[PDB]
């Protein structure tokens, strides 16, 4: 496995794989949800939702191949998988999809179909899903004001306030040639290289993406969703994180992997991890933990996502994590670290060598839009082999103790102190 | 009558200003802490009709 690179007008990309025999070839744009005023949020969903809508049809019958897609911040991705013969149909039905037509596409019936697939998709969502709900919402409270809040599948009042104007100003505004790969995941040697850049085979419309006056934020709001009917309660909290293409990348992950997960409903993950795991096997407080480091070219977000049935038990829960966040800055043993840096291995290792093309794809188109060139496991073994504790400690002092911290919840939250009580428990500590 | 007229009005006048500053220091801090909580606004949105 080895990655190439070359330019001209657009970026090509590549990562070829002789073993897996399921080629995808996709294009990539650097220009999703952050890239969106308020009034306009889920532009992009409906592009995805139109794509995937009825010229699936016709993918399946002239020829064969299964599309995907994904909008996560700002990496709209259109990923067209196919088998390692097919690549070539699969990029000639790329070019017919967006460089000419889209006119085909865009129908008065097909779009009022779509529209109400999503609003019905976005209820739904709405409806049931709680933890991606109080993710969105500890998004949308971190960045008040910001073009990196908005959620990323649109709220319900934004989407009925737009038929065909606003989406065609989005595709010419965003989808051009200056924030654009191709990639070329899968087992394709040169034939990619090669037919990428043709005489007037790329996308139209040669420009640039407009500016951001705003680049981004951080500030300590607060947001609660409370109500009774729902039988568990969905808290996360957050910190200020670090942007892709910083010497702190790694260094944030392994603080994050360092606490790590769990489950009380599993035998395999009662006995293992560290402390606050002890201390709270103890007194049943909760159910799931997800110690997250989000990045993302603006800023990051590291930070931390549990679910309980117990309703009283917040506040120790809460306490608990964040004394254990506090022991973070000031004593780990070594042994800590050294499993720490195994398991985030082990973890790196599943994420980045997954057989599916399409995974592949998204992180590489997602790697190389910032750096221009993917950062291979190899030299990401080496430099997470780097670390020791003085990094771990330096950057756990310098980006947690005594920080400005976001909060969200929703369901049965009447126990839950509000913003005084939690934030104090960072600082006031003997240390 | 009243044999401590100077050093009562010493201690009075050192505790007036040590007073003064504690509570100009106190009208600071409770207008501070208490800054994230009357603020803080909600908004109703009707539930959906269905028990
Ligand atoms: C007008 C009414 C009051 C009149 C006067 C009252 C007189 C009695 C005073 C009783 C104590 C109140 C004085 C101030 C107490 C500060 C708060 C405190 O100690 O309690 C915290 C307890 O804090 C801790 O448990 C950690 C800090 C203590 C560890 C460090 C100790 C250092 C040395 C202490 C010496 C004093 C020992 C005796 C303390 C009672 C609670 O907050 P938390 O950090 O737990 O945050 C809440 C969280 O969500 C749930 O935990
Ligand atoms: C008696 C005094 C009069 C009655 C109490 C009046 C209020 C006092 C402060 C209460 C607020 C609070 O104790 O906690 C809120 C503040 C906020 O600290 P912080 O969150 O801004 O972090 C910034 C600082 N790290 O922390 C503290 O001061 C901690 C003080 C702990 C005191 C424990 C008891 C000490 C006994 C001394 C004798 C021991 C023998």
């Amino acid at each position: 496995a080895e990655v190439t690179q070359l330019s001209n007008g657009i970026v090509v990309a590549t990562e070829h794989n002789p073993s897996a025999h399921t080629a995808s070839v996709g294009v990539v744009f650097g220009s999703g949800a952050a890239n969106e005023n308020p009034y306009n949020n889920g532009v992009s969903n409906l592009w995805k939702n139109i794509f995937l809508s009825k010229e699936n049809s016709a993918v399946a019958a002239k020829e064969g191949l299964a599309l995907s897609s994904n909008i996560s911040r700002d990496f709209q991705s259109y990923i067209v998988s196919s088998l390692p013969g097919s690549t070539d149909k699969s990029l000639d039905f790329l070019n017919q999809s967006f460089i000419q037509q889209k006119a085909n596409l865009l129908s008065s019936s097909n779009f009022e179909a779509t529209k109400k697939s999503v609003l019905k998709q976005v209820q739904d969502f709405e409806e049931n899903d709680h933890p991606n709900r109080v993710l969105e919402h500890l998004h949308s409270t971190a960045f008040q004001n910001t073009p990196l809040s908005l959620p990323t599948r649109g709220t319900l009042e934004s989407l009925e306030n737009l038929v065909v104007a606003d989406l065609e100003s989005f595709a010419n505004n965003h989808f051009l040639n200056s924030n654009a790969v191709v990639v070329g995941t899968g087992n394709i040697k040169h034939e990619d290289l090669v037919n990428s850049i043709e005489s007037k085979n790329l996308s139209l419309q040669t420009g640039t993406k407009p500016v951001l006056k705003k680049k981004a934020a951080f500030l300590g709001s607060e947001v609660r969703l409370r109500d009774d009917t729902l039988p568990k309660a969905w808290i996360s909290l957050a910190v200020e994180g670090e942007p892709v293409n910083s010497p702190n990348y790694f260094v944030a992950k392994l603080a994050a992997q360092i606490f790590g997960s769990y489950n009380a409903f599993e035998p395999a993950s009662r006995l293992q991890g560290i402390k606050l795991l002890d201390n709270i096997q103890e007194y049943q407080l909760c159910d799931n933990f997800n110690h997250f480091s989000l990045s993302y070219k603006d800023s990051g977000l590291w930070g931390f996502s549990t679910a309980t049935r117990n309703v009283t038990m917040i506040d120790d829960l809460i306490h608990f994590t964040l004394k254990q966040w506090n022991r973070l800055t000031i004593s780990v043993t070594d042994t800590e670290v050294e499993r720490a840096k195994s398991l985030l291995k082990l973890q790196l290792g599943q994420l980045y060598e997954s057989g599916n093309p399409v995974n592949d794809a998204n992180l590489l188109g997602a790697e190389v839009l910032i750096k221009g060139s993917k950062l291979s496991l190899g030299e990401a073994f080496k430099k997470i082999d780097a670390i020791t504790v003085k990094d771990v400690k330096a950057w756990a002092g310098k980006r947690l103790w005594d920080q400005d911290i976001a909060i969200a919840g929703t369901g049965q939250i009447e126990g839950l102190l509000d913003y005084m009580r939690i934030r104090s428990d960072m600082s006031m500590m003997r240390w | 009558a009243e044999p401590e007229h100077d050093e009562r009005k010493r201690l009075g006048l050192k505790t007036v200003i040590i007073l003064s500053s504690l509570y100009l220091l106190s009208i600071w801090v409770k207008k501070f802490k208490w800054a994230g909580i009357k603020t803080r606004k909600f908004v109703f949105n009707p539930p959906k009709p269905r028990k």
